[PDB]
RNA sequence: AUAAGGGAAGUCGGCAAAAUAGAUCCGUAACUUCGGGAAAAGGAUUGGCUCUAAGGGUUGGGCACGUUGCGGCGUGCGGUUAACAACCAACUUAGAACUGGUACGGACAGGGGGAAUCUGACUGUCUAAUUAAAACAUAGCAUU
RNA sequence: GCGGGUAAACGGCGGGAGUAACUAUGACUCUCUUAAGGUAGCCAAAUGCCUCGUCAUCUAAUUAGUGACGCGCAUGAAUGG
RNA sequence: GUAUUGGCCAGCCGUGGUGACAACGGGUAACGGAGGGUUAGGGCUCGACCCCGGAGAAGGAGCCUGAGAAACGGCUACUACA
RNA sequence: GGUAAUUCCAGCUCCAAUAGCGUAUAUUAAAGUUGUUGAGGUUAAAAAGCUCGUAGUUGAACCUUGGGCCUAGCCCGCCGGUACUGGCUGGGCUGGGCCUUUCCUUCUGGAGAACCGCAUGCCGGUGUGUCGGGGAACCAGGACUUUUACUCUGAACAAAUUAGAUCGCUUAAAGAAGGCCUAUGCUUGAAUACAUUAGCAUGGAAUAAUAGAAUAGGACGUGUGGUUCUAUUUUGUUGGUUUCUAGGACCGCCGUAAUGAUUAAUAGGGACAGUCGGGGGCGUCAGUAUUCAAUUGUCAGAGGUGAAAUUCUUGGAUUUAUUGAAGACUAACAACUGCGAAAGCAUUCGCCAAGGAUGUUUUCAUUAAUCAGGAACGAAAGUUAGGGGAUCGAAGACGAUCAGAUACCGUCGUAGUCUUAACCAUAAACUAUGCCGAUUAGGGAUCGGACGGCGUUUAUUUUUGACCCGUUCGGCACCUUACGAUAAAUCAAAAUGUUUGGGCUCCUGGGGGAGUAUGGUCGCAAGGCUGAAACUUAAAGAAAUUG
RNA sequence: AAAGUUAUCCAAACUCGGUCGUUUAGAGGAAGUAAAAGUCGUAACAAGGUCUCCGUAGGUGAACCUGCGGAGGGAUCAUUU
């Protein structure tokens, strides 16, 4: 059964952009869900997206423009203190001088540079670049 | 594929490796400890032992010649093994009742090259040493 | 899919978007309710009260011309079942089959469908009695079932 | 009927005799048709006297009216004695102290046991007056 | 009389020669022969003459006892194994 | 009874305590730890041994003196050696 | 290495490390060959025969967001001046205040400010004072606050060791020393970080759980009544008694309030409506054929094979027509078609309970996914008792073939093959491919349900049914293609994996010994489930290419 | 106030029996691995000359043969009213 709905909207994005279209479908939106998109959003790499509203849960259409990569999930929210973040950029990150790691953390989820400005750790969640 | 997966599954995790940790031959010799069991050196390196013996064995079939082992008994544990003697016409320095001194050929229990059945070689013969017989360096006590 | 079997239909009901009576309605909320108590009074559970309503005359969904739900209204007026609907047909559907199954003996068939039917008994009821509906020392006595259906 | 030391060296052969034995508490193998084997094997206790504890039966229960020779009923009720009080009656079980020439199922009564082979499954029956058995019978199975 | 059936009916269920890189043994082959040539099992057994058979165990010493071996004078399947 | 608490022990009365989240039992060529060796990260393996804690003086038990010992370069007895 | 040895035994020459170098055993890296990060399971080792279900692991969305002002601290850009200094209505980063329906519990006490006026003094501000309207903030004390995990900062915690700062022991491994003019003197160092699980405090309030008002046994009030317990100092002192007052517990009457219930998941259960199928059980009906038997006609061969023989026959075989009995089996229609959890299921009709899909503006509201042990069903052969015993046919007996033929071929034939009541639990039980969920590409057929449409056919005829065109949900399959995957054969999953994490269970670690020995457990037995070690070996094996 | 003495308690040590673990002798029986210029056949790989294999039952000097139900890893992806 559906266990993940964040994983469920990230690998739908996935597939679209590596098969080069151009807008996406989610079909369950949560809270966690838009935040992640906002995230991406201010960094660039999606465009504008829509929330219509049915009276279950809702939908999203979300609009592409290229430069994106990839973008997952980490299925189990581990504990990451803020001394060890370094070991997570080093792991699932292409380079040093680009790419985001989002966290989750008791001040709202954010990527992982804003966090060390913050000086604030967390659970972490899922990646883009 | 196929593997416990949530944050509260460190129990079957362990579990399993432990258990499919035997598969592994080299951990299930070293758990059981068969060499302190069933090798003739007690899980030691070097063993002593008193020439019965001059036995010549055949080497394996591609090649032909005949291998001049010696036949020794354990002084530690009593046992009976078959040993070989390395270099040229070094049979005229092992008489009976020498007390020689035994190693591995180092395949670890495994018999080396074409000779069959025999798992250690002589190093020393009345304490003087083979290969600085061989060389004469030394002349043997009497 | 399904609890017990391997099909994945996905036949089931649209709720429409509005939560707002028609304006041919005409008919008051009281009048409703007046409406539901006489139709359980004559012994109809809450599953076709509504479907009456809705064939005979009027009311599409209850919900949105009155505000509250059919079990919660009969409830209300002392009129709830002692026992979940839901619950009461599982029930008297294993009774059938036992029925039957002591005159057939070596249907090997039927004997299977049983194990199945009770299997499902158990793990609803353990639901109401953690949701406070049934006592807590409710058990499903195979031997004195067959007197709560009728 | 009893015998020092030895304990089957006797004899076709342990034939005859000896040893074991009641009750309470511990303990109990191979094998097996799971019912048995089993009282397997192998150990401990036992008197007298002075005390202690447990196991039962019967009759009694507060006011308010009415009848009647201190009360038996008519009733009208209420209460559940945080189970008390008097009286009556046989035996069975467990525990402690003291005591003796260490003895006590003190006479009578009262199983020797274990490891294996051959043979008939078992209980049962027969040569009265030399043979009680491996012989006969038996349930089960098969044929006319 | 001629011709069929029937063994949980009465009963029956074999000899001689050669042959494997020492010796021994004989899976294999030729040969005589009829109703069929003893199969599964078991054994010096209450059934074995030669016999106090051969090997092991029990004893200071055992024609006895038990466990094995089997060309078995003359074991053997409801004459039941 | 002990320096004191305590089923530590003696009487009387209840029927409990642990277990698949691995009790109970068997193996250990097992004294525990600080730590040693080998390394991308995660790990695997060793630790009798100079520092800290525990136990023992051939094997078992008993006790004297004393603030402190069930002591062995203290005593008594049995077993084994001499 | 078998007569010209680049590999043995030797002499020359050369190579590697060097006061050191070789060998044996243990242990780590190499090993992504133990795989949480991170490993295989269609054919190379490996998905339980199949379904139900307890521990265990895992579980859909939803509750205060946004906006509008003010202010601080740290960087950068710019300007100008001498690293210094100031400025930008500088753009950013971190933080603190106010108004938007929200902002921040409460009482006692301490000390005391800002803002205020009073008069007393200098050149419209100020010490003024035991001055008072007044307490920003702060300290101490009391009461109230759903409960855990998580992360931040503190506290507490060993020396040596590891990382690491300082100082030329002549350098170094070390050490904790030393330095300055010359001094009858002065001066310094012996830092700091880490552990990390558990326990004690502090800030944050996202993510994951948890608690509250539904038979109101609910919240609030200086509203208003009761009955119970406790009693500080004031009336001299002690004792006794009473009122008021203060506090606690509990129960009424009245009033106040927007008076208290989240969606209805292309998650799941249940109800209802018209259907669909060789799904299961009991009973019953029919069909030709095979074997036997009775009646009937005719006359010499019939059978079987590559070719023959054994066997049957004028005691009339084989062949022909009519009739009867018995047991088994359901031809053709029958298919890249249907149903069931799998094993499996095909003649008619009656009875009995069950099931999938579709249709639906019915109902419940998280009731769910997968499962160690445990349980139901489980072809054929085989086992125990009765019935039945046509046909085929293990064992067995003969005829040929052959060098031999205990076989292939032919004539006979027992158990068995069928049924009722009980056991057994294994198959190449196969798609050699576990189950739930999401996404990814084009096409035409077909089975079941619904919806739309022009006609033809046809009936006591319309609506329905048969055929035709299109849409859609759910199934058994198939064709093309490769952006993708694989060692390859090939695959719409075996794809979305070095750019590696959606949830869960089982199994495998070079080839043999070996699914064997032994112990335990289930079974009447045959046997099933669980399952080693000694020893031995450098290759077994998979997909494809040329001969 | 010493020797001695009465009754409990803490108890080493020895004797007999039970039970568990490790090591070891044994007539005879039945397997595995290797080394061979051995004897007898030819089961498998080509339609291996009877297509091969799987579960179960019986039989034979030996590989193996035969019955019943499966599988294609086959020697057939295929035959029309
Ligand atoms: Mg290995
Ligand atoms: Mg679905
Ligand atoms: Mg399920
Ligand atoms: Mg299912
Ligand atoms: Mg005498
Ligand atoms: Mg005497
Ligand atoms: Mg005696
Ligand atoms: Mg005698
Ligand atoms: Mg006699
Ligand atoms: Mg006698
Ligand atoms: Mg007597
Ligand atoms: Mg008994
Ligand atoms: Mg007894
Ligand atoms: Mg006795
Ligand atoms: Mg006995
Ligand atoms: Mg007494
Ligand atoms: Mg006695
Ligand atoms: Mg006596
Ligand atoms: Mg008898
Ligand atoms: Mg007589
Ligand atoms: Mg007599
Ligand atoms: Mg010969
Ligand atoms: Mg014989
Ligand atoms: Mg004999
Ligand atoms: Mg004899
Ligand atoms: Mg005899
Ligand atoms: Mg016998
Ligand atoms: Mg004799
Ligand atoms: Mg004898
Ligand atoms: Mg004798
Ligand atoms: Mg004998
Ligand atoms: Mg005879
Ligand atoms: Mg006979
Ligand atoms: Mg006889
Ligand atoms: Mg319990
Ligand atoms: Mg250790
Ligand atoms: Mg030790
Ligand atoms: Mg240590
Ligand atoms: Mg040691
Ligand atoms: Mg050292
Ligand atoms: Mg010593
Ligand atoms: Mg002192
Ligand atoms: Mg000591
Ligand atoms: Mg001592
Ligand atoms: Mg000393
Ligand atoms: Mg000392
Ligand atoms: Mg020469
Ligand atoms: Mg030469
Ligand atoms: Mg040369
Ligand atoms: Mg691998
Ligand atoms: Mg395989
Ligand atoms: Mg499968
Ligand atoms: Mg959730
Ligand atoms: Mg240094
Ligand atoms: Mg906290
Ligand atoms: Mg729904
Ligand atoms: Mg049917
Ligand atoms: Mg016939
Ligand atoms: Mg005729
Ligand atoms: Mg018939
Ligand atoms: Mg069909
Ligand atoms: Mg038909
Ligand atoms: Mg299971
Ligand atoms: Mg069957
Ligand atoms: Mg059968
Ligand atoms: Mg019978
Ligand atoms: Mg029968
Ligand atoms: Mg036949
Ligand atoms: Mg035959
Ligand atoms: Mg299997
Ligand atoms: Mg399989
Ligand atoms: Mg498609
Ligand atoms: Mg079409
Ligand atoms: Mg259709
Ligand atoms: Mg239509
Ligand atoms: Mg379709
Ligand atoms: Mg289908
Ligand atoms: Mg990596
Ligand atoms: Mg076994
Ligand atoms: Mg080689
Ligand atoms: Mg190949
Ligand atoms: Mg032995
Ligand atoms: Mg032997
Ligand atoms: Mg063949
Ligand atoms: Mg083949
Ligand atoms: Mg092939």
């Amino acid at each position: 059964v559906r266990t993940s709905v964040l994983h469920d909207a990230l690998n739908s994005i996935n597939n679209a952009e590596k098969m080069g279209k151009r807008q996406v479908m989610i079909r369950p939106s949560s809270k966690v869900i838009v935040k992640f998109l906002q995230v991406m959003q201010r960094h660039g790499y999606i465009g504008e997206f829509e929330e219509v509203d049915n009276h279950r849960s809702g939908k999203i259409v979300v609009q592409l423009n290229g430069r994106l990569n990839k973008c997952g999930v980490i299925s189990p929210r581990y504990n990451v203190r803020l001394a060890e973040l370094e070991k997570w950029v080093t792991k699932l990150l292409p380079a040093r001088q680009f790419g985001y790691v989002i966290l989750t953390t008791s001040a709202g989820i954010m990527d992982h540079e804003e966090a060390r400005r913050k000086h604030v750790a967390g659970k972490i969640i899922g990646f883009f670049y | 594929g196929g593997k416990p997966r949530g944050l509260n599954a460190a129990r079957k995790l362990r579990n399993n490796r432990r258990e499919q940790r035997w598969a592994d031959l080299q951990y299930k010799k070293r758990a059981l400890g068969t060499a302190y069991k069933s090798s003739p050196f007690g899980g030691s390196s070097h063993a002593k032992g008193i020439v019965l013996e001059k036995v010549g064995v055949e080497a394996k079939q591609p090649n032909s010649a005949i291998r001049k082992c010696v036949r020794v008994q354990l002084i530690k544990n009593g046992k009976k093994v078959t040993a070989f003697v390395p270099n040229d016409g070094c049979l005229n320095f092992v008489d009976e009742n020498d007390e020689v001194l035994l190693a591995g050929f180092g395949r670890k229990g495994k018999a080396k090259g074409d000779i069959p059945g025999v798992r250690f070689k002589v190093v020393k013969v009345s304490g003087v040493g083979l290969l600085a017989l061989w060389k004469e360096k030394k002349e043997k006590p009497r | 899919g399904r609890l017990h079997s391997k099909g994945k239909g996905i036949s089931a009901s649209a709720i429409p978007y509005s939560r707002n009576p028609p304006a041919w309605l005409k008919t008051t909320p009281e009048q409703v309710v007046e409406q539901i108590c006489k139709l359980a009074r004559k012994g109809a559970t809450p599953s076709q009260i509504g479907v009456i309503l809705r064939d005979s005359h009027g009311i599409a969904q209850v919900k949105v011309v009155t505000g509250n739900k059919i079990l919660r209204i009969l409830k209300s007026n002392g009129l709830a079942p002692d026992i979940p609907e839901d619950l009461y047909f599982l029930i008297k559907k294993a009774v059938a089959v036992r029925k039957h199954l002591e005159r057939n003996r070596k249907d090997k068939d039927s004997k299977f469908r049983l194990i199945l039917i009770e299997s499902r008994i158990h793990r609803l009821a353990r639901y109401y009695k953690t949701v406070g509906v049934l006592p807590p020392t409710w058990k499903y006595e195979s031997s004195t079932a067959s007197t709560l259906v009728a």
